[PDB]
């Protein structure tokens, strides 16, 4: 905006069974 | 760790790992410390932040 | 093995290890209560029943 | 007295396998998310974490 | 007039070696013991601490 | 972390009209 | 005489009384 902060191709996930952190791509 | 002393032996038994997670460590002192597992220790002279 | 400064009165080490400790309880039937404990790396009942 | 008893119960104990979602029965889910803002079954069932 | 007095105790074993069985009941039922064959329906090697 | 993942079952809250209710099993 | 580690029942206690699952 007033100062530049505009990134992030992002969201985050972890598949299910628990929490369980990468999917190693899809 | 005995008095003046500058290493501290530490030896586990063969033992399974599964599911460890790290390890932590301090070093407390042992006047400071009471033993727990008993229901006195008389030998425990020390009452300030344990 | 650690190596420490040298002290001029005894310490101690306390060493940590990080486990699961699962406290686990279910009830069947009214008055009933039940429970299983069991840790993974470090654990009771490991060479006794 | 080892290892074979670690591995096959950590789904059981929720060290492992499955969250609290798909582990308890649907009607407590239902029941769970519906009284959750003044009654609350939260902090009670663990997650696993892999 | 007797003086004020505080009790001592002692025991003294002369012959004996102290036992502790390998049972879980600590009960002599036969000489190999029920945690012994235990021992052998749960192959594993372990250490002793005493 | 030192451990935590003792968390609720991962739903969401139950929809209504006018903001509130109670539905219980349902 | 009788003396200790040789007080064998070999005889186990329950499962030998007839017992079936529902």
């Amino acid at each position: 905006d007033i100062n530049f902060s505009s990134l992030a191709p992002r969201h985050g996930t972890r598949p299910f069974m628990g929490t369980w952190s990468d999917i190693g791509t899809s | 760790i005995p008095a003046n002393a500058t290493n501290v032996p530490i030896s586990i038994p063969s033992r399974n790992w599964a599911a460890f997670r790290g390890w932590s460590f301090t070093r407390l002192k042992t006047k400071e410390t009471p033993s727990l597992g008993s229901g006195f220790d008389p030998y425990f002279v020390y009452s300030g932040s344990i | 093995n650690f190596e420490v400064d040298p002290m001029d009165e005894s310490t101690l080490l306390y060493v940590v290890f990080e486990v699961f400790d699962v406290v686990r309880v279910h009830q069947p039937h009214r008055g009933v209560i039940e429970a299983v404990y069991l840790r993974t790396p470090f654990s009771a009942g490991n060479a006794t029943t | 007295m080892a290892t074979p008893s670690m591995l096959p119960q950590w789904a059981y104990m929720h060290i492992a396998g499955q969250d609290a979602s798909e582990y308890l029965s649907p009607g407590l889910v239902q029941f769970a998310r519906a009284t959750d803002t003044y009654f609350s079954l939260g902090n009670k069932f663990r997650n696993p974490t892999v | 007039s007797a003086v004020t007095s505080v009790t001592q105790k002692k025991f003294l074993c002369d012959r004996v070696m102290w036992r502790i069985p390998f049972s879980s009941n600590f009960m002599s039922m036969g000489a190999l013991t029920d945690l012994g064959q235990n021992m052998l329906y749960a192959n594993s090697a372990h250490a002793l601490d005493m």
